[PDB]
């Protein structure tokens, strides 16, 4: 359905960004509203993911070039896919060459 | 400051490293380091033993 | 199963936490702990209790 | 000498003008200024607490 | 064999399990099991403590 | 009673017709007759000594 | 380097072996050990010695 996009925190060092997580600092609370309201809220939010959708299609990278890329990506429905194709890269303590491991 | 002898803190004339027993390091107040059962005493770094 | 179940690296089964602050009132006792859940771990409150 | 009385051994040591080291490496060896652990995601990604 | 009472070794009428203090398991006379700092006392299985 | 004299606590327990268990599993749980460790290469490949 | 150098799983740095058999002769002392080199490991004799 309509979820909430992830946020990418720029890592001052390396420039390889970090793990993305569902934003919550701007969560538009509203469960205390009405029916038509709860209906319109998911509509405007859908338009959001819609914009961030087009805005997405278009060593380490700097900050200035970081805002243009690594934009908030919407991961539609949940884990949906098989245990093979998961977010992975969306995990903070996760590397490519190997599985997520830390000392 | 009523002292004029060598200042180990500056010249580096330390001489009390033989007064340590053990050191314990832990992250997030739970995960001991280096852990992974690296040392004979994985829960700490024993510099010297009496018994 | 012989994989994707248990970890091979060192790791305690049950940790013990000490009060970071405790106030003994005339008719009440309050204590605060910094329950830290190490990374790559999952804690099930049901397994926690106050000794 | 035959007049020797029962004694007891006592060991110790001294190490002056030196500093105890505990490199933050997976094997404690120096493989470069920027250690391996000092470049591990587990640390660069999230923040931790030391004790 | 001058006994005719119950034979714990056969009928299974054990009653001396409360007489154990601790058990230590080790492989190749070095690698303690389970090790990996699993228990609060990773070097053995303390069944009961006096103090 | 007010005539009570200073005493001292004493704890203990009993567990009859039972057998102490120490499963050879990584988590001590029963996930099948043929445990995970009982199927680990470290044991099936080379032989060891127990103590 | 941050890969293909050190292992992430638990593993001792220096093991300790106990005599599987020892004979104290009138003028000689013999002991046999079962030096076991775990899989995925490599031992450099030069690092071994008799305590």
């Amino acid at each position: 359905e309509i979820p909430t996009p992830y946020v990418w925190t720029f890592q001052p060092q390396m420039g390889a960004a970090a793990g993305a997580s569902q934003d919550y600092s701007t969560r538009m609370n509203w469960f205390s509203a009405g029916p038509d309201m709860i209906h319109d809220v998911n509509n405007i939010r859908d338009a959001q993911n819609r914009i961030l959708m087009t805005q997405s299609a278009i060593g380490g990278i700097g900050s200035r070039q970081f805002v243009e890329e690594f934009v908030p990506a919407v991961y539609l429905n949940p884990y949906s896919g098989p245990p093979d194709s998961y977010p992975d890269q969306f995990i903070r303590h996760y590397n490519v060459y190997s599985n997520s491991v830390s000392g | 400051f009523t002292y004029s002898g060598t200042i180990p803190y500056l010249d580096g004339t330390f001489y009390l490293s033989h007064t340590f027993r053990k050191v314990a390091i832990q992250f997030d107040s739970s995960v001991t380091w280096p852990g992974n059962d690296r040392l004979l005493t994985p829960n700490e770094f024993e510099i010297k033993i009496s018994v | 199963p012989t994989h994707d179940v248990t970890t091979e690296r060192s790791q305690r089964l049950q940790l013990r936490f000490v009060p970071v602050d405790r106030e003994d009132t005339q008719y009440s006792y309050k204590t605060r702990f910094q329950l830290a859940v190490g990374d790559n771990r999952v804690l099930d409150m049901a397994s926690t209790y106050f000794d | 000498d035959p007049r020797h009385a029962l004694r007891d051994p006592e060991r110790k040591f001294l190490c002056d003008r030196t500093l105890w080291r505990i490199p933050f490496s997976s094997n404690f060896m120096s493989m470069g200024s920027l250690t391996d652990l000092g470049q591990n995601l587990l640390y660069a990604n999230a923040a931790h607490a030391l004790d």
